[PDB]
RNA sequence: AGGCAUAAGGGAGCUUGACUGCGAGACCUACAAGUCGAGCAGGGUCGAAAGACGGACUUAGUGAUCCGGUGGUUCCGCAUG
RNA sequence: GACUCGGUGAAAUCAUAGUACCUGUGAAGAUGCAGGUUACCCGCGACAGGACGGAAAGACCCCGUGGAGCUUUACUGUAGCC
RNA sequence: GACAAUGGUAGGAGAGCGUUCUAAGGGCGUUGAAGCAUGAUCGUAAGGACAUGUGGAGCGCUUAGAAGUGAGAAUGCCGGUG
RNA sequence: GAGGGUAGCGGAGAAAUUCCAAUCGAACCUGGAGAUAGCUGGUUCUCUCCGAAAUAGCUUUAGGGCUAGCCUCAAGUGAUGA
RNA sequence: AAGCAGUAAAUGUGGAGCCGUAGCGAAAGCGAGUCUGAAUAGGGCGUUUAGUAUUUGGUCGUAGACCCGAAACCAGGUGAU
RNA sequence: GUAGCGGCGAGCGAAACGGGAAGAGCCCAAACCAUGGGGUUGUAGGACACUCUCAAAGGACGACAUUAGACGAAUCAUCUGGAAAGAUGAAUCAAAGAAGGUAAUAAUCCUGUAGUCGAAAAUGUUGUCUCUCUUGAGUGGAUCCUGAGUACGACGGAGCACGUGAAAUUCCGUCGGAAUCUGGGAGGACCAUCUCCUAAGGCUAAAUACUCUCUAGUGACCGAUAGUGAACCAGUACCGUGAGGGAAAGGUGAAAAGCACCCCGGAAGGGGAGUGAAAUAGAACCUGAAACCGUGUGCU
């Protein structure tokens, strides 16, 4: 569905694990959020990551 | 002679070779069932768990063959001595094989100048072997093949000068 | 498969020159002041494990 | 002779086949007595269970360590001798170098080697 | 409950054997456990000495392993220190 | 409807049966054992005392270190919510 | 020869019979194999022959080897029939 | 009446644990799957020799199990058995 | 042993590896002794001095493991005629 | 079944050395140069200086094999029979005595086998020559490059034989966040010293797993309740709304020679008469057991 416009980021999935280690699934989302991009065809808006929004790329 | 181990190298050979390509269908093999046919309660019938059950007709081998091997192995001095003692017990011797061509009548006057025989040659000469697979109950091998089997199923043995040789050499 | 040994059991007993097993000693670790001191030192030492224990288990130390 | 084998007396023993009548002896039950947990499909319980006192190995305290560097030897006697490693090899005595040839001093009587007993280092002189 | 007036009961002086390493042999015992023990070596206390002393007149007052803590130590410490 | 006649024609049940009563005995309620008493061989219509009659591996009771559903301030968790 | 022993459930030990196939050897068979039916037969048992009918083309026997190796019980499964 | 919609860790319920294809305190079908069953039932040929137990201890144990007691086969010691 | 040669065969070759002739200790490490110990003092374990390979049978272990038989659980679908 | 991991329980359980099958290594980004060229690494390589000279991808080119086939040795006679391949005689072939069929049991009767030969054409592969490609290599070094929100840290997880543990080595999400050859990393926490390597770009055949599927074959594998559920027009009758479940069903004879004709009968079905070696082998057709149903009769 979502990942990030620029890198890859996906969500992945573990365990939520407890005091008695009662693990049940659980994802790990990636800090996605929309933004107005150039995207060298037209400006767009998509989603990136923050991680990948930290100096490298322009709005 | 040492019938204790001759024995044994006859029965290891003819175990080994068998193919065992036998197989059979027990309840996981058999076509359908995963179904309670009846409710095992009310109906009045024997309490069933599938139609393909051994008690059935049409469904379940409890054990039988499987596709396994019946091969087995014993020491290499056991069978050097199996080996030593068919020679023995065959003891209890010609020139070279001359045919230019392969023909089976040359082969049979020399099989009747001097019926299992088993003529033992040298590495291979292959109008001999040629000469000699046709007529029934004559077996033709080498020095380096020689079998317990095929000496103890022989009546005789025709090995020439070399492989007599070549024998005492490897034994 | 391989038969597999025992292995909290490889932790605890060895095998000597004889085919028999030479266990640990129980009662050796707390609540000392309950004890004499002969007993404490009885204590000490080792034992073998008993027929009636080379009867239960055996197997599961086959190779050890 | 392929005709008239015979193996060697008290080799063989035809199997023994349970459940096949009742002049055996192990026909109707076949071998197992009555009802119970071990006269069931499926084996009894696992061996070492004791029922649920407390196992012996389970009863008793764990003892000792394993070092790594665990140096065992090939060990000789003096009468294996009656001498570089490798000849020591290529007669036939030590049949692997575990960590190295060490001599000791059982039995009667030049030798290179790696270590030597006390008995040994005395009575190769 | 069994013994005790050898006192095992009472009083007084002196001290720490309420020791360290052990242990022939035996009782009990399904196992794990439990009980007794002459004698031996190191060190001593009492006594003038022989000697006695490894708790209490005897038998209850206790809880496997795993794991954690603390004190030492000769051991190990994943190329070497 | 049943009953008799012509036509057609099942079913549950069923160890083999030449299948009596009584007083006993017996796994303590016998057609079948003991001791007695009674009964010539075969049907047909009818009744419902016994065959511990027949159907339904007792829905009761208890036992599975058996399941399932429900409850809660039982244990450990969890969607969610702050 | 003489003496001694020989009830048996759970269970332990030994010796055997029989079935299908395989190797070797040696045989039977359209002048009639296997099978089936009958029989008044031999063995301590599992069982083995023989003869006659029926049948129409394959089977024993010795010695070893290998097993889908023996059925009266599972409210067993399928078919037939009461 | 016709055409439609809601589906099982679910749906509908004027509420009865009521309905969801003659089945519902959680449908049916196929797979994990030959689940597991310390429980019932069954377990196929002959002969020869020997021949028990229904007890102690511990047990989440009490119709189960483990060690010991009582049986059997082999080897040995060797008079130690009554 | 795998492998290579060999008729889906024996069999030849293949010494990596395994078992054994040495044990004791947790270990360093000693070694016909060793560990505990101040001390063979005593004591535990050793010094039996034949093992090994293949296979017949008995039995056990991991695989459904003597056969049949649940109530149930999970996953993926099919159902409102 | 070792080291270890484990309510240290049930259990889980490596790897390196050693022996073997197979076996090749390479193209980039960066510096620099004029989209292109140059350059690809650890006993440091490249630039820069001299000197000294899979790997890029389209195409034709003769042999082998695969898809129909041809040849293919050598026997006649009596007894039984319904019928000879059998039994009894004499004989030949064998690089062919595998197998099947033929009126019975065949090396010589047929189809075959041993062996040799065969391709209009299509196809796969091996081969050469064509074809496209193509600058190789040492020495010195001031200096310029060698993969950044990356490595790594904290927190929460996953994975390593390894359960958060003293957890190294690898990944994921979230925040912070490095150096550049005396640089970085690893050697089971960690530091020092040594030893070995050079991350953060990419591509690689073989040794290996398996079987729809074609051809050739073997079996101490089954032989019609077996073997596939299905030897038979079978995933079919049938069952279900549906997903889906699911059977029973083989044999005349060597050859149909499969009963012309007559009689009873409405036909079916019979009794003769013929075919046949056999008809109680007459298509409900090889044998033809038992339960079960009958008719007759010796003893009671």
């Amino acid at each position: 569905g979502k990942q990030c416009f620029v890198t890859g980021r996906k969500a992945s999935t573990g365990n939520r694990r407890s005091h008695a280690l009662n693990s049940t699934k659980r994802r790990w989302n990636a800090n996605l959020q929309k933004v107005r991009i150039l995207v060298d065809g037209k400006p767009k808006k998509v989603w990136v990551s923050a991680r990948a929004l930290k100096s490298g790329k322009v709005t | 002679p040492n019938n204790s181990v001759l024995f044994e190298a006859i029965n290891l050979q003819r175990a080994s070779l068998r193919q065992g390509t036998h197989a059979v269908k027990n309840r996981s093999a058999v076509s359908g069932g995963g179904r309670k046919p009846w409710k095992q309660k009310g109906t009045g019938r024997a309490r069933q768990g599938t139609i393909r059950a051994p008690q059935w007709r049409g469904g379940g081998i409890v054990f039988g063959p499987t596709p396994r091997s019946y091969a087995y192995k014993m020491p290499k001095k056991m069978r050097r001595l199996a080996l030593r003692s068919a020679l023995s017990f065959k003891v209890q011797v010609v020139d070279a094989f001359n045919f230019e061509a392969p023909k089976t009548k040359e082969f049979k006057n020399v099989l009747s100048t001097l019926k299992k025989v088993l003529v033992v040659t040298e590495n291979e000469d292959v109008n001999v072997e040629l000469s000699a697979r046709n007529i029934p109950g004559v077996q033709v091998t080498t020095a380096q093949g020689l079998n317990v089997l095929d000496i103890t199923n022989a009546d005789s043995l025709v090995i020439t000068e070399a492989a007599a040789k070549k024998v005492e050499e490897v034994l | 498969p391989k038969m597999k040994t025992h292995r909290g059991a490889a932790k605890r007993v060895k095998r000597t020159a004889s085919g028999q097993l030479k266990r640990s000693r129980a009662f050796t670790s707390h609540l000392f002041a309950n004890k004499s001191t002969k007993q404490k030192r009885q204590l000490r030492k080792a034992r073998l494990v008993s027929k009636s224990d080379m009867k239960r288990v055996k197997q599961l130390l086959a190779y050890k | 002779k392929l005709h008239e084998l015979k193996p060697a007396e008290g080799s063989r023993k035809e199997r023994n086949r349970v459940g096949r009548g009742v002049a055996t002896g192990n026909g109707k039950t076949s071998g197992r007595g009555h009802k119970g947990q071990k006269a069931r499909s499926g084996g009894g319980v696992r061996p070492g269970f004791e029922g649920g006192q407390l196992p012996l190995f389970r009863r008793l305290p764990k003892r000792g360590f394993t070092n790594i560097n665990r140096k065992e030897y090939a060990i000789v006697n003096l009468d294996q001798l009656n001498v570089t490693p490798a000849l020591l090899v290529e007669s036939g005595v030590v049949k692997n170098e575990k960590s190295g040839i060490k001599i000791l001093g059982n039995g009667s009587l030049t030798v290179k080697a790696h270590k030597f007993s006390a008995s040994a280092a005395e009575a190769i002189d």
